[PDB]
Protein backbone atom coordinates (compact mmCIF):
# COMPACT_ATOMS: atom_id res chain seq x y z
CA UNK A 1 0.00 0.00 0.00
CA UNK A 2 2.91 2.28 -0.78
CA UNK A 3 1.13 4.49 -3.06
CA UNK A 4 -2.77 4.27 -5.20
CA UNK A 5 -4.18 5.57 -7.94
CA UNK A 6 -7.92 6.28 -9.61
CA UNK A 7 -8.77 7.57 -12.63
CA UNK A 8 -12.45 9.44 -12.98
CA UNK A 9 -13.67 8.55 -16.54
CA UNK A 10 -16.40 10.83 -17.92
CA UNK A 11 -17.71 10.66 -21.35
CA UNK A 12 -15.71 13.26 -23.26
CA UNK A 13 -18.32 13.42 -26.74
CA UNK A 14 -22.18 12.95 -27.68
CA UNK A 15 -20.73 9.52 -28.74
CA UNK A 16 -21.26 6.56 -26.44
CA UNK A 17 -17.95 5.38 -27.46
CA UNK A 18 -16.17 8.51 -26.59
CA UNK A 19 -15.04 7.95 -22.80
CA UNK A 20 -12.26 9.79 -21.81
CA UNK A 21 -10.11 10.13 -18.24
CA UNK A 22 -11.28 13.62 -16.89
CA UNK A 23 -8.96 13.34 -12.94
CA UNK A 24 -6.25 11.52 -11.44
CA UNK A 25 -6.43 10.52 -7.65
CA UNK A 26 -3.76 9.46 -5.75
CA UNK A 27 -3.61 8.69 -2.41
CA UNK A 28 0.51 8.26 -0.89
CA UNK A 29 -0.26 6.39 3.13
CA UNK A 30 3.46 7.14 4.07
CA UNK A 31 2.69 11.20 3.23
CA UNK A 32 0.42 11.19 6.04
CA UNK A 33 -2.14 9.78 4.03
CA UNK A 34 -1.92 12.48 1.53
CA UNK A 35 -4.31 12.78 -0.90
CA UNK A 36 -3.37 14.48 -4.28
CA UNK A 37 -5.96 14.91 -7.14
CA UNK A 38 -4.47 16.30 -10.31
CA UNK A 39 -7.36 17.71 -12.45
CA UNK A 40 -8.79 18.55 -15.85
CA UNK A 41 -6.93 21.39 -17.08
CA UNK A 42 -3.35 20.06 -15.60
CA UNK A 43 -3.93 21.66 -12.51
CA UNK A 44 -3.63 19.91 -8.98
CA UNK A 45 -5.16 19.92 -5.34
CA UNK A 46 -3.79 18.20 -2.07
CA UNK A 47 -6.00 17.17 0.42
CA UNK A 48 -8.93 19.36 -1.13
CA UNK A 49 -6.56 22.48 -1.15
CA UNK A 50 -5.48 23.81 -4.84
CA UNK A 51 -1.62 23.83 -5.20
CA UNK A 52 0.85 25.81 -6.66
CA UNK A 53 3.93 23.96 -8.62
CA UNK A 54 6.44 23.34 -7.99
CA UNK A 55 5.66 21.55 -5.03
CA UNK A 56 8.12 20.14 -2.99
CA UNK A 57 6.96 18.09 0.70
CA UNK A 58 8.99 15.46 1.56
CA UNK A 59 9.18 12.71 -0.74
CA UNK A 60 6.60 13.95 -2.97
CA UNK A 61 7.70 16.41 -5.84
CA UNK A 62 5.28 18.13 -8.69
CA UNK A 63 6.27 20.35 -11.27
CA UNK A 64 5.00 21.45 -14.59
CA UNK A 65 6.71 19.93 -17.62
CA UNK A 66 7.87 21.48 -20.82
CA UNK A 67 4.56 20.36 -22.59
CA UNK A 68 2.78 21.99 -19.52
CA UNK A 69 2.01 18.60 -18.19
CA UNK A 70 1.94 18.31 -14.76
CA UNK A 71 4.79 15.19 -13.73
CA UNK A 72 4.50 14.51 -10.14
CA UNK A 73 7.12 11.53 -8.80
CA UNK A 74 7.47 9.93 -4.73
CA UNK A 75 10.61 8.73 -3.93
CA UNK A 76 12.24 7.50 -6.90
CA UNK A 77 9.66 3.77 -7.38
CA UNK A 78 6.77 6.15 -8.49
CA UNK A 79 6.70 8.75 -11.08
CA UNK A 80 3.51 10.06 -13.01
CA UNK A 81 3.30 12.36 -16.15
CA UNK A 82 -0.51 14.14 -16.47
CA UNK A 83 -1.33 16.36 -19.73
CA UNK A 84 -4.82 17.14 -18.25
CA UNK A 85 -6.08 16.39 -21.76
CA UNK A 86 -7.01 12.77 -20.38
CA UNK A 87 -3.23 11.19 -21.01
CA UNK A 88 -1.65 9.79 -17.77
CA UNK A 89 1.40 8.16 -17.58
CA UNK A 90 2.46 6.28 -14.77
CA UNK A 91 6.23 4.73 -14.30
CA UNK A 92 7.15 2.46 -11.86
CA UNK A 93 10.62 1.53 -11.18
CA UNK A 94 11.37 -2.16 -11.01
CA UNK A 95 10.84 -2.31 -6.50
CA UNK A 96 6.97 -2.42 -7.77
CA UNK A 97 7.39 -5.76 -9.92
CA UNK A 98 4.58 -8.23 -9.07
CA UNK A 99 3.44 -5.66 -6.33
CA UNK A 100 0.71 -4.04 -8.23
CA UNK A 101 -2.74 -4.42 -9.19
CA UNK A 102 -5.37 -2.34 -10.81
CA UNK A 103 -6.41 -1.99 -14.37
CA UNK A 104 -2.92 -1.31 -14.80
CA UNK A 105 -2.07 -5.15 -14.12
CA UNK B 1 6.17 9.17 -27.66
CA UNK B 2 6.22 5.59 -27.50
CA UNK B 3 9.08 5.70 -30.21
CA UNK B 4 11.20 8.21 -27.99
CA UNK B 5 10.81 5.94 -25.52
CA UNK B 6 12.82 3.28 -27.13
CA UNK B 7 15.11 6.22 -28.26
CA UNK B 8 13.74 6.80 -31.99
CA UNK B 9 13.39 10.25 -32.69
CA UNK B 10 10.56 10.71 -35.41
CA UNK B 11 10.04 14.05 -37.24
CA UNK B 12 6.18 13.92 -37.20
CA UNK B 13 4.63 16.78 -36.87
CA UNK B 14 4.44 19.42 -40.29
CA UNK B 15 2.70 22.65 -41.05
CA UNK B 16 -0.60 19.93 -42.10
CA UNK B 17 -0.87 18.07 -38.90
CA UNK B 18 0.34 18.89 -35.72
CA UNK B 19 2.41 21.70 -35.09
CA UNK B 20 2.76 23.15 -31.75
CA UNK B 21 2.57 26.93 -31.72
CA UNK B 22 4.70 28.02 -29.10
CA UNK B 23 3.92 31.14 -26.58
CA UNK B 24 5.40 34.46 -27.73
CA UNK B 25 8.83 34.04 -28.64
CA UNK B 26 9.72 30.50 -27.37
CA UNK B 27 10.92 28.05 -29.88
CA UNK B 28 9.63 24.54 -30.82
CA UNK B 29 12.66 21.84 -30.33
CA UNK B 30 12.60 18.26 -30.64
CA UNK B 31 15.03 17.22 -28.19
CA UNK B 32 15.51 19.98 -25.75
CA UNK B 33 16.61 19.76 -22.19
CA UNK B 34 14.18 21.15 -19.20
CA UNK B 35 16.80 20.84 -16.86
CA UNK B 36 18.07 24.99 -17.41
CA UNK B 37 15.29 26.36 -18.80
CA UNK B 38 13.17 27.94 -15.55
CA UNK B 39 14.99 30.81 -14.09
CA UNK B 40 14.28 28.26 -10.70
CA UNK B 41 17.01 26.98 -12.18
CA UNK B 42 19.71 29.54 -11.41
CA UNK B 43 17.70 29.81 -8.09
CA UNK B 44 18.55 26.29 -7.44
CA UNK B 45 22.17 25.05 -9.33
CA UNK B 46 22.54 22.05 -6.92
CA UNK B 47 19.52 20.35 -7.29
CA UNK B 48 20.39 17.50 -9.81
CA UNK B 49 18.53 17.21 -12.72
CA UNK B 50 19.88 14.58 -15.83
CA UNK B 51 16.48 14.26 -17.33
CA UNK B 52 16.92 13.13 -21.00
CA UNK B 53 15.69 16.20 -23.57
CA UNK B 54 11.98 16.35 -24.52
CA UNK B 55 10.37 18.15 -27.24
CA UNK B 56 8.37 21.08 -26.33
CA UNK B 57 8.64 24.68 -26.48
CA UNK B 58 12.02 26.21 -25.17
CA UNK B 59 13.60 29.89 -24.78
CA UNK B 60 16.24 30.46 -27.18
CA UNK B 61 20.00 29.30 -25.85
CA UNK B 62 20.56 32.25 -24.30
CA UNK B 63 17.52 33.23 -22.50
CA UNK B 64 16.13 31.39 -19.43
CA UNK B 65 12.22 31.22 -18.80
CA UNK B 66 10.07 33.10 -16.22
CA UNK B 67 7.10 33.02 -14.35
CA UNK B 68 5.48 34.54 -16.72
CA UNK B 69 6.69 32.15 -19.76
CA UNK B 70 8.94 35.17 -20.93
CA UNK B 71 11.98 34.56 -22.14
CA UNK B 72 14.34 37.07 -20.42
CA UNK B 73 18.09 36.91 -20.00
CA UNK B 74 20.25 35.06 -16.42
CA UNK B 75 20.59 38.72 -15.31
CA UNK B 76 16.58 39.68 -15.26
CA UNK B 77 15.64 36.45 -13.24
CA UNK B 78 14.30 36.85 -10.08
CA UNK B 79 15.15 35.13 -7.31
CA UNK B 80 13.73 32.39 -5.42
CA UNK B 81 14.68 32.72 -1.69
CA UNK B 82 12.60 30.80 1.28
CA UNK B 83 9.67 30.60 -1.39
CA UNK B 84 9.16 33.84 -1.93
CA UNK B 85 10.45 35.34 -5.50
CA UNK B 86 12.56 38.43 -5.52
CA UNK B 87 13.35 40.93 -8.17
CA UNK B 88 16.80 41.48 -9.82
CA UNK B 89 19.11 43.73 -7.53
CA UNK B 90 16.78 43.35 -4.48
CA UNK B 91 18.27 43.14 -1.24
CA UNK B 92 17.64 42.21 2.07
CA UNK B 93 19.51 42.03 5.24
CA UNK B 94 18.18 40.21 8.71
CA UNK B 95 18.75 39.46 12.53
CA UNK B 96 20.60 36.52 11.20
CA UNK B 97 22.07 36.93 7.26
CA UNK B 98 22.38 39.66 4.61
CA UNK B 99 21.38 38.61 1.02
CA UNK B 100 20.66 39.93 -2.54
CA UNK B 101 19.50 38.92 -5.65
CA UNK B 102 21.73 38.81 -8.57
CA UNK B 103 21.35 37.06 -11.79
CA UNK B 104 18.79 34.41 -10.78
CA UNK B 105 20.84 33.70 -7.58
CA UNK C 1 27.08 71.68 -11.54
CA UNK C 2 28.56 75.01 -12.05
CA UNK C 3 32.62 74.95 -13.44
CA UNK C 4 34.85 76.35 -11.28
CA UNK C 5 38.50 77.23 -11.89
CA UNK C 6 41.08 76.57 -9.15
CA UNK C 7 42.41 77.95 -6.43
CA UNK C 8 39.12 77.69 -5.14
CA UNK C 9 38.10 78.89 -1.39
CA UNK C 10 34.04 78.60 0.04
CA UNK C 11 32.86 77.33 3.37
CA UNK C 12 35.96 76.40 5.13
CA UNK C 13 37.55 73.87 1.67
CA UNK C 14 40.65 74.95 -0.60
CA UNK C 15 41.79 73.41 -3.49
CA UNK C 16 44.84 74.44 -4.37
CA UNK C 17 47.60 73.10 -6.68
CA UNK C 18 50.55 72.07 -3.90
CA UNK C 19 53.60 70.68 -5.59
CA UNK C 20 51.75 70.39 -8.28
CA UNK C 21 49.29 68.03 -7.25
CA UNK C 22 45.55 69.08 -6.55
CA UNK C 23 45.17 69.76 -2.49
CA UNK C 24 41.41 70.07 -1.49
CA UNK C 25 42.17 70.82 2.29
CA UNK C 26 39.11 70.91 4.59
CA UNK C 27 41.33 71.80 8.32
CA UNK C 28 38.22 72.73 9.75
CA UNK C 29 36.13 69.71 9.18
CA UNK C 30 39.56 67.68 9.83
CA UNK C 31 40.77 65.90 6.44
CA UNK C 32 43.21 67.21 3.28
CA UNK C 33 42.55 65.13 -0.11
CA UNK C 34 44.76 64.76 -3.00
CA UNK C 35 44.91 64.06 -6.43
CA UNK C 36 48.44 63.58 -8.36
CA UNK C 37 49.07 64.28 -11.42
CA UNK C 38 48.53 60.23 -12.60
CA UNK C 39 45.21 60.47 -10.92
CA UNK C 40 45.80 58.61 -7.50
CA UNK C 41 43.47 59.64 -4.64
CA UNK C 42 44.28 60.54 -1.12
CA UNK C 43 42.77 61.38 2.01
CA UNK C 44 44.61 62.55 4.94
CA UNK C 45 42.02 62.15 8.00
CA UNK C 46 42.61 63.82 11.32
CA UNK C 47 42.70 61.92 14.80
CA UNK C 48 39.27 63.33 15.98
CA UNK C 49 37.69 60.61 13.73
CA UNK C 50 39.58 57.71 15.00
CA UNK C 51 36.88 55.02 15.19
CA UNK C 52 34.34 57.15 14.09
CA UNK C 53 34.39 56.40 10.23
CA UNK C 54 33.43 53.90 7.96
CA UNK C 55 33.50 53.54 3.75
CA UNK C 56 36.01 52.56 1.27
CA UNK C 57 38.38 53.13 3.53
CA UNK C 58 37.48 51.18 6.12
CA UNK C 59 37.13 52.60 9.98
CA UNK C 60 40.34 54.03 11.21
CA UNK C 61 41.48 51.89 14.70
CA UNK C 62 44.83 50.32 14.23
CA UNK C 63 43.26 46.94 13.98
CA UNK C 64 43.01 46.25 10.10
CA UNK C 65 41.35 43.05 9.96
CA UNK C 66 38.34 44.75 10.69
CA UNK C 67 37.93 47.56 7.63
CA UNK C 68 35.88 45.63 5.76
CA UNK C 69 32.71 46.63 7.67
CA UNK C 70 29.48 46.95 5.10
CA UNK C 71 26.78 49.56 5.72
CA UNK C 72 24.43 47.00 6.83
CA UNK C 73 27.49 46.73 9.71
CA UNK C 74 28.69 43.52 9.43
CA UNK C 75 32.21 42.46 8.12
CA UNK C 76 32.72 40.63 4.89
CA UNK C 77 35.49 38.72 3.65
CA UNK C 78 35.12 39.81 0.18
CA UNK C 79 36.31 43.31 -0.57
CA UNK C 80 33.91 43.58 -3.51
CA UNK C 81 30.72 43.15 -1.19
CA UNK C 82 32.31 45.76 1.25
CA UNK C 83 32.91 48.24 -1.65
CA UNK C 84 29.32 47.80 -3.42
CA UNK C 85 28.08 47.62 0.32
CA UNK C 86 29.49 51.78 0.17
CA UNK C 87 28.04 52.82 -3.23
CA UNK C 88 25.65 56.20 -3.37
CA UNK C 89 23.47 56.30 -6.25
CA UNK C 90 22.01 60.02 -7.27
CA UNK C 91 19.55 61.07 -9.37
CA UNK C 92 21.23 60.44 -13.07
CA UNK C 93 23.32 57.59 -11.67
CA UNK C 94 22.00 54.73 -10.39
CA UNK C 95 25.01 51.85 -8.85
CA UNK C 96 24.98 48.62 -10.65
CA UNK C 97 26.63 45.84 -8.64
CA UNK C 98 30.39 45.92 -9.30
CA UNK C 99 32.15 42.07 -9.70
CA UNK C 100 35.65 41.64 -10.34
CA UNK C 101 36.52 41.81 -13.88
CA UNK C 102 38.32 38.77 -15.89
CA UNK C 103 41.86 38.52 -16.06
CA UNK C 104 45.04 36.23 -17.60
CA UNK C 105 48.07 35.70 -14.84
CA UNK D 1 -9.63 37.50 18.75
CA UNK D 2 -11.63 37.87 15.26
CA UNK D 3 -8.03 37.60 13.47
CA UNK D 4 -4.37 38.85 13.86
CA UNK D 5 -1.86 40.24 11.22
CA UNK D 6 1.89 40.20 11.79
CA UNK D 7 4.49 41.77 9.52
CA UNK D 8 8.26 40.86 8.96
CA UNK D 9 10.12 43.80 8.59
CA UNK D 10 13.95 43.45 7.05
CA UNK D 11 16.49 46.02 6.10
CA UNK D 12 15.62 46.50 2.46
CA UNK D 13 18.99 48.23 1.17
CA UNK D 14 22.63 49.26 2.25
CA UNK D 15 21.04 51.76 4.41
CA UNK D 16 20.37 51.57 8.52
CA UNK D 17 17.37 53.64 7.28
CA UNK D 18 16.10 51.23 4.63
CA UNK D 19 13.57 48.53 6.22
CA UNK D 20 10.78 47.63 4.93
CA UNK D 21 8.41 45.11 5.23
CA UNK D 22 9.24 41.49 3.50
CA UNK D 23 6.20 38.91 4.14
CA UNK D 24 2.65 39.25 6.23
CA UNK D 25 1.10 36.66 8.67
CA UNK D 26 -2.26 36.72 9.48
CA UNK D 27 -4.27 34.56 11.85
CA UNK D 28 -7.89 33.68 11.39
CA UNK D 29 -8.73 31.74 14.70
CA UNK D 30 -12.44 31.09 13.63
CA UNK D 31 -11.08 29.74 10.54
CA UNK D 32 -9.86 26.79 12.48
CA UNK D 33 -6.70 28.56 13.19
CA UNK D 34 -5.90 28.69 9.72
CA UNK D 35 -2.24 30.97 9.27
CA UNK D 36 -2.26 32.83 6.15
CA UNK D 37 0.78 34.08 5.00
CA UNK D 38 1.52 36.97 2.16
CA UNK D 39 5.19 36.39 0.46
CA UNK D 40 7.65 38.81 -0.92
CA UNK D 41 6.69 38.64 -4.64
CA UNK D 42 2.88 38.17 -3.74
CA UNK D 43 2.83 34.78 -3.52
CA UNK D 44 0.59 33.29 -0.59
CA UNK D 45 0.95 30.25 1.47
CA UNK D 46 -1.94 28.80 3.78
CA UNK D 47 -0.91 26.61 6.62
CA UNK D 48 3.27 26.43 5.04
CA UNK D 49 1.40 25.32 1.92
CA UNK D 50 1.69 27.41 -1.14
CA UNK D 51 -1.82 27.75 -2.14
CA UNK D 52 -2.86 28.69 -6.18
CA UNK D 53 -5.33 31.72 -6.49
CA UNK D 54 -8.22 32.95 -6.15
CA UNK D 55 -8.67 30.65 -3.36
CA UNK D 56 -12.26 30.76 -1.88
CA UNK D 57 -12.27 28.91 1.60
CA UNK D 58 -15.14 29.72 4.33
CA UNK D 59 -15.46 33.53 4.62
CA UNK D 60 -11.99 33.68 3.01
CA UNK D 61 -11.73 34.60 0.10
CA UNK D 62 -8.04 35.85 -1.71
CA UNK D 63 -7.44 36.40 -5.44
CA UNK D 64 -4.72 38.66 -7.51
CA UNK D 65 -5.92 42.50 -8.09
CA UNK D 66 -5.88 44.14 -11.75
CA UNK D 67 -2.43 45.86 -10.36
CA UNK D 68 -1.13 41.97 -9.36
CA UNK D 69 -1.97 42.75 -5.80
CA UNK D 70 -3.20 40.40 -3.63
CA UNK D 71 -6.32 41.04 -1.94
CA UNK D 72 -7.74 39.10 1.11
CA UNK D 73 -11.21 38.77 2.25
CA UNK D 74 -12.51 37.57 5.33
CA UNK D 75 -15.80 37.78 5.97
CA UNK D 76 -17.10 41.25 5.15
CA UNK D 77 -15.53 43.09 7.63
CA UNK D 78 -12.15 42.73 7.26
CA UNK D 79 -10.32 43.08 3.96
CA UNK D 80 -6.11 43.85 3.05
CA UNK D 81 -4.31 44.70 0.02
CA UNK D 82 -0.47 43.28 -0.75
CA UNK D 83 1.38 44.10 -3.33
CA UNK D 84 4.28 42.19 -2.43
CA UNK D 85 7.14 44.36 -2.82
CA UNK D 86 6.09 45.67 1.02
CA UNK D 87 2.81 47.65 0.72
CA UNK D 88 0.22 46.63 2.57
CA UNK D 89 -3.66 48.06 3.24
CA UNK D 90 -5.25 46.98 5.51
CA UNK D 91 -9.36 47.80 5.98
CA UNK D 92 -11.82 47.00 8.84
CA UNK D 93 -15.08 47.63 8.91
CA UNK D 94 -16.44 49.75 11.95
CA UNK D 95 -17.52 46.63 13.65
CA UNK D 96 -13.95 46.59 14.78
CA UNK D 97 -13.92 50.13 15.88
CA UNK D 98 -12.36 50.16 19.32
CA UNK D 99 -11.82 46.57 19.45
CA UNK D 100 -8.87 46.72 17.40
CA UNK D 101 -5.12 46.56 18.72
CA UNK D 102 -1.00 46.39 17.44
CA UNK D 103 0.97 49.05 15.90
CA UNK D 104 -2.49 50.16 13.43
CA UNK D 105 -3.82 51.83 16.79
C1 LIG E 1 21.40 24.92 -20.93
O1 LIG E 1 22.11 23.71 -21.21
C2 LIG E 1 22.36 23.50 -22.61
C3 LIG E 1 23.03 22.15 -22.73
O2 LIG E 1 23.87 21.88 -21.62
C4 LIG E 1 23.21 24.65 -23.17
O3 LIG E 1 23.38 24.47 -24.57
C5 LIG E 1 22.54 25.99 -22.89
O4 LIG E 1 23.39 27.05 -23.29
C6 LIG E 1 22.22 26.12 -21.40
N1 LIG E 1 21.54 27.37 -21.12
C7 LIG E 1 20.35 27.72 -21.63
C8 LIG E 1 19.81 29.05 -21.20
O5 LIG E 1 19.73 26.99 -22.40
C1 LIG F 1 35.38 51.61 18.72
O1 LIG F 1 33.97 51.60 18.55
C2 LIG F 1 33.37 50.33 18.88
C3 LIG F 1 31.90 50.45 18.56
O2 LIG F 1 31.30 51.50 19.30
C4 LIG F 1 33.65 49.98 20.34
O3 LIG F 1 33.14 48.67 20.61
C5 LIG F 1 35.14 50.03 20.64
O4 LIG F 1 35.36 49.87 22.03
C6 LIG F 1 35.71 51.37 20.18
N1 LIG F 1 37.15 51.43 20.42
C7 LIG F 1 38.05 50.65 19.82
C8 LIG F 1 39.48 50.88 20.21
O5 LIG F 1 37.73 49.80 18.99
CA1 LIG G 1 40.45 48.99 11.52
Amino acid sequence: HSFSIVIETVQCADDRDAVCTRSVTVRLPGLHNSLVKLKHGAGVAMDGQDVQLPLLKGDLRIQHTVTASVRLSYGEDLQMDWDGRGRLLVKLSPVYAGKTCGLCG
Amino acid sequence: AACAGRGVRVAWREPGRCELNCPKGQVYLQCGTPCNLTCRSLSYPDEECNEACLEGCFCPPGLYMDERGDCVPKAQCPCYYDGEIFQPEDIFSDHHTMCYCEDGF
Amino acid sequence: DQRVSMPYASKGLYLETEAGYYKLSGEAYGFVARIDGSGNFQVLLSDRYFNKTCGLCGNFNIFAEDDFMTQEGTLTSDPYDFANSWALSSGEQWCERASPPSSSC
